[PDB]
RNA sequence: GCUAAAUACCGGCACGAGACCGAUAGUCAACAAGUACCGUAAGGGAAAGUUGAAAAGAACUUUGAAGAGAGAGUUCAAGAG
RNA sequence: ACCCGACCCGUCUUGAAACACGGACCAAGGAGUCUAACACGUGCGCGAGUCGGGGGCUCGCACGAAAGCCGCCGUGGCGCAAUGAAGGUGAAGGCCGGCGCGCUCGCCGGCCGAGGUGGGAUCCCGAGGCCUCUCCAGUCCGCCGAGGGGCACCACCGGCCC
RNA sequence: AGACUAAUCGAACCAUCUAGUAGCUGGUUCCCUCCGAAGUUUCCCUCAGGAUAGCUGGCGCUCUCGCCCACGCAGUUUUAU
RNA sequence: CUCGCUGGCGUGGAGCCGGGGUGGAAUGCGAGUGCCUAGUGGGCCACUUUUGGUAAGCAGAACUGGCGCUGCGGGAUGAAC
RNA sequence: CGAGUAGGAGGGCCGCUGCGGUGAGCCUUGAAGCCUAGGGCGCGGGCCCGGGUGGAGCCGCCGCAGGUGCAGAUCUUGGUG
């Protein structure tokens, strides 16, 4: 009943495949685990945004918004818009004697 | 050889609905002209919608139709929902409001035509705004399915959320040895 | 046996149950011999009503 | 004993005639219509080949 | 239909989609629940988290009959009527109000939720919610109870 | 013998299974499509007296 | 509603012959054989057939008369050509493009007419 | 202490129906099947349907003692004896 | 006939032409079924509803052991409401003012009534120029900087019930 | 002598329960097109097996590229640390 | 601007509101995300690095590739070169 | 762009047998089967055509339903070397 214990041969292979998916972005972190002392000062900052200032901020946004020549030629004529009289001369252009 | 890439070449995006609906059948012979020929993107997307399922068509209840037409500025906009309106009997106000869908439930039209307001569909659709022009496009609660409260990382990892399946709630079900701190962990 | 996320189901079939197992297909027949049954009760008793 | 759509059917329980998946159907007097071919875009017939 | 199966199109293919090397024999893992304590806790756990033990008084003869009450919110309060009182409710009229009885459609306890209709009404019930209660004292309203 | 052998369906499908097939029923196209001879029939759905 | 006749009669109809090859129509109004949307002459509102002529010898054509729908006695109106095998060629041809009845499939009704003739004359 | 109903019936007496099986299938049994035959016995338990429209089942001639054949005939056919 | 290629198939197996096993040769028979239950997926009908599934009505008409109807047959099932061992309780806030030391602080009156931020298909407003003399004028097609109300959904904050 | 007890004995024979159970051997019936691995972790009276992850397949969904600078990503370097 | 935390300090720090400039190494690519689930759960060989052995077509590993799952051309022939 | 065991999906005007529908289909002027140095079609599953045998029923297309497709099991029964 003698067998194997443990290998990691392949298993480089198997991670790879779909590949090592990196986290790294989001916004707004997630807020759990915080200090919460902390939060208990945070909660209360946020319930007197709404009720505390209407007058005193929105207002203070009004008053400081009230503070406040050869192969260059040719492209000119080859141009698709700015080259209509580049054909004053070949079509009806002024060439002629 | 050539790749030491993989292969996953075919994507899985429906492209003939799998129904066999005549009348599906025909919207779709109308809306597959359209959206190859108008530069719309408003029509792509109304015909990935006739395309897919009936999971990922949720009805519209009547209040959510309501409350996403009077934002402000869309007044004067056509709401286009591609599936099945229903009623809401939780509100009481009914106004004027224009509506395109597939299959408005019976109960629900009484209380638009009571309103004055003017229903159509997508053969009705096509020749005032081919190009979904003046139309808000709306749609379900696709996650407000019931399962979706199912799908999480585990049902009882670090608690997830997740409702566990379970031949009846109550006591004597799935509630000792894990739920709760004295019989054993506590998740 | 069991597997990834499935109900736990414990069905009662560990007892014998198909020497004992009644079966309706005589479902047509017995209602068919309840209206003649009922109606032979409307036609013996006279003017008094049937469940009377 | 089926109804319109307009009334009841005055001899079932609650069944009025199911509603409609399109009301107007004819897809090609829809697509010669003026509104539609105003609308479009342009035809493209030619072909261009596998150019050697 | 056994024109549509999986069995129809694994013919011709040796063992018919179970496997050479691990053979589906009969039963491997036992019958049913077998050792959901023992070698199945990574299922039991992990996917039916609680399903071994008490917690609870034990209660016999347990009938679902004294324990009778199927709600209501007030946002279905109005649905029991025909809507033709709310307008004659809303009918300018002064503070008349139809007496709307839960009891008749079925529904004993009136729980609550926000906005209620402002015409005032008589909400007849076995048990109110106190703050549905509010709700109807909002309205101006009234709240009486049957027995 | 106590395979499911009977089929339950839907009381508004069945009705409009009937619905439906009462419509096909007053179009030539289809009717001749089914293989029915009204070449040189009388118009469509075609009703005969009460005194028949 | 063509297009509904069309979706339920493009497979599932009667006299559809499905042997060894594509699909025929095999139709008692049709030009060309195939089960096809445009060759397919119960479901138009304007449909043009040819046949043999049971007088032994002519073309008859058959047109639908667009006045009543639904009433399919007196929905055909047919009439016979019998000529020299060139003025029943462009007969057809005034019947067909000098109106609006059905500009489409103009080839097909000739091709018919020629070749049922051929059948006809030796 | 007694008492009809609706309920149950893979035995028995008649009976109609089948998206069934069509002789290695269906009952074990389409047939002289619980039989032939094995075991002292308790018990076990098979196989075996098909001429033709009709027997018209090949009179007679001819080798061998006959089996078996060549001629002949009956049959639409003896490539159904 | 000949050149070159060429070990006998199934099977377990790290590996089978194997000195591994089964396989004399042909014909027929022959092995993932059905019932229940749960789950996801998909088609169809209805929609805060849904369901006749058990019964009754049709005349007793071959197919009818079918089908059609009921609705003061919707009893009930499943769903709409949760949480607690249990007694039990059981889900609306936002805007402009007022009263007290207007504070670690709650209450009083109107007015809409499901919050907010970042993302966010589609839709709308679009400066701006673009097409034979020139002015002089409205439709018009297409491009359109930037801006706007923002779906589904995800990440996060606030709130409400137990 | 563990012998003999109907060619059967360290527990006869016959029929039922019984189609007993098996993680163990053997077999598992038509073609074509696409995609295509694992023998590793942890725990199990676990060591010839499962559970769970890993690996595989399928079905979808939400978007973006079609026009002096894009968004995003990585078995890679470069520049820092 | 808010704070009920911090505090000589209108200070510390978070949070919220409005305004102003897109261009911040190379390279390649279309990405993101959810459901269900089979099979698997006896492995083996090779360059270099390695532990037990006197050594092994031995026993145990790390990193990578392969045989397994895979023919073809070379090594006469062969699972891995 | 094409490899593929275990495996999972898709397409099949591939075959067998039974059921509603249709083919004003088919046939004692020869159906089924079976044989065939006969003519072909399809990558393939399998089919169509001719000839020979036999002598009474059978097949297409759209749907429906399977006790539905063999070289293997020291396969069962039958039969011959
Ligand atoms: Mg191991
Ligand atoms: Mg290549
Ligand atoms: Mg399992
Ligand atoms: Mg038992
Ligand atoms: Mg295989
Ligand atoms: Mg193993
Ligand atoms: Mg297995
Ligand atoms: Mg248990
Ligand atoms: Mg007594
Ligand atoms: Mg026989
Ligand atoms: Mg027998
Ligand atoms: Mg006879
Ligand atoms: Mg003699
Ligand atoms: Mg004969
Ligand atoms: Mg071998
Ligand atoms: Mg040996
Ligand atoms: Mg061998
Ligand atoms: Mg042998
Ligand atoms: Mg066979
Ligand atoms: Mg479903
Ligand atoms: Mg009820
Ligand atoms: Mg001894
Ligand atoms: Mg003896
Ligand atoms: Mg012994
Ligand atoms: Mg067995
Ligand atoms: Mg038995
Ligand atoms: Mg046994
Ligand atoms: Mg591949
Ligand atoms: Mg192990
Ligand atoms: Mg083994
Ligand atoms: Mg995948
Ligand atoms: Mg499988
Ligand atoms: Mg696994
Ligand atoms: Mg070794
Ligand atoms: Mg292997
Ligand atoms: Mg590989
Ligand atoms: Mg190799
Ligand atoms: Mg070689
Ligand atoms: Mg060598
Ligand atoms: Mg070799
Ligand atoms: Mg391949
Ligand atoms: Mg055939
Ligand atoms: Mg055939
Ligand atoms: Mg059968
Ligand atoms: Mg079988
Ligand atoms: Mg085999
Ligand atoms: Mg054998
Ligand atoms: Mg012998």
């Amino acid at each position: 009943a003698k067998s194997k214990n443990h290998t990691t041969h392949n298993q480089s292979r198997k991670w790879h495949r779909n590949g090592i998916k990196k986290p790294r972005s989001q916004r707004y972190e997630s807020l759990k685990g915080v200090d919460p002392k902390f939060l208990r000062n945070m909660r209360f900052a946020k319930k007197h945004n709404k009720k505390g200032l209407k007058k005193m901020q929105a207002n203070n946004a009004k008053a400081m918004s009230a503070r406040a020549r050869k192969l260059d030629r040719l492209a000119y004529i080859a141009h698709p818009k700015l080259g209509k009289r580049a054909r004053a001369r070949i079509a009806k252009g002024l060439r002629l004697c | 050889g050539v790749d030491i890439r993989h292969n996953k070449d075919r994507k899985v995006r429906r492209k003939e609905p799998k129904s066999q609906d005549i009348y599906l059948r025909l919207l779709v012979k109308l809306y597959r002209f359209l959206a190859r020929r108008t530069n719309s993107t408003f029509n792509q997307v109304v015909l990935k919608r006739l395309f897919m399922s009936r999971t990922n068509r949720p009805p519209l209840s009547l209040s959510r139709m309501i409350r996403k037409m009077k934002l402000p500025g869309r007044e004067n906009k056509t709401a286009v929902v591609v599936g099945t309106i229903t009623d809401d009997v939780r509100v009481q106000e009914v106004p004027k409001l224009k509506v395109c869908a597939l299959r408005v439930t019976s109960r629900a039209r009484s209380r638009i035509l009571r309103a004055g307001g003017k229903i159509l569909t997508f053969d009705q659709l096509a020749l005032d705004s081919p190009k979904g022009c003046g139309t808000v496009l709306l749609s379900g609660p696709r996650k407000g399915r019931e399962v979706y409260r199912h799908f999480g990382k585990a049902p009882g990892t670090p608690h997830s959320h997740t409702k566990p399946y379970v031949r009846s709630k109550g006591r004597k079900f799935e509630r000792a040895r894990g739920r709760r701190a004295s019989r054993g962990y506590k998740n | 046996a069991p597997s990834r996320n499935g109900m736990v189901l414990k069905p009662h079939f560990h007892k014998d149950w198909q020497r004992r197992v009644a079966t309706w297909f005589n479902q047509p027949a017995r209602k068919i011999r309840r209206r003649k049954a009922r109606q032979a009760k409307a036609r013996r008793i006279a003017p008094r009503p049937a469940s009377g | 004993l089926y109804g319109t759509w307009r009334k009841a059917a005055s001899l079932k329980s609650n069944y009025n005639l199911p509603m409609h998946k399109m009301i107007n159907t004819d897809l090609s007097r829809i697509l010669k219509s003026p509104e539609i071919q105003r609308a479009l875009r342009a035809p493209r017939k030619k072909i261009h080949r596998r150019v050697l | 239909p056994s024109r549509l199966r999986k069995t129809r199109k694994l013919r011709g293919h040796v063992s018919h989609g179970h496997g050479r090397i691990g053979k589906h024999r009969k039963h491997p893992g036992g019958r049913g629940n077998a050792g959901g304590l023992h070698h199945h806790r990574i299922n039991f756990d992990k996917y039916h988290p609680g399903y071994f033990g008490k917690v609870g008084m034990k209660h016999y003869h347990l009938k679902r009959n004294q324990s009778f009450c199927p709600t209501v919110n007030l946002d279905k309060l109005w649905t029991l009527v025909s809507e033709q009182t709310r307008v004659n409710a809303a009918k300018n009229k002064t503070g008349a109000a139809p007496i709307i009885d839960v009891v008749r459609s079925g529904y004993y306890k009136v729980l609550g939720k926000g906005k209620l209709p402002k015409q005032p009404v008589i909400v007849k019930a076995k048990f109110f919610s106190r703050r549905a209660e509010e709700k109807i004292k909002s309205v101006g309203g009234a709240c009486v109870l049957v027995a | 013998t106590w395979r499911r052998w009977h089929r339950r369906v839907n009381t508004t499908q069945k009705r409009y299974a009937i619905c439906s097939a009462l419509a096909a029923s007053a179009l030539p196209a289809l009717v001749m499509s089914k293989g029915h001879r009204i070449e040189e029939v009388p118009e469509l759905p075609l009703v005969v007296e009460d005194k028949v | 509603s063509a297009h509904l006749q069309w979706m339920v009669v493009r497979n599932c109809s009667s006299f559809l012959i499905k042997r060894n090859k594509q699909t025929y129509s095999t139709e008692p109004n049709n030009l060309k054989a195939r089960n096809s949307f445009r060759y397919n002459g119960l479901i138009h509102r304007k449909t043009v057939g040819v046949e043999p002529a049971a007088d032994g010898k002519g073309v008859v054509v058959v047109i639908k008369r667009r006045s009543g729908q639904r009433k399919p006695a007196t929905s055909y109106v047919r009439t016979t050509i019998n000529k020299n095998a060139r003025a029943t060629l462009s007969s057809i041809r005034h019947m067909i493009r000098k109106n609006k009845y059905r500009p489409d499939l103009r080839m097909a009704a000739i091709r018919r007419a020629s070749a049922i003739l051929r059948s006809q004359k030796p």
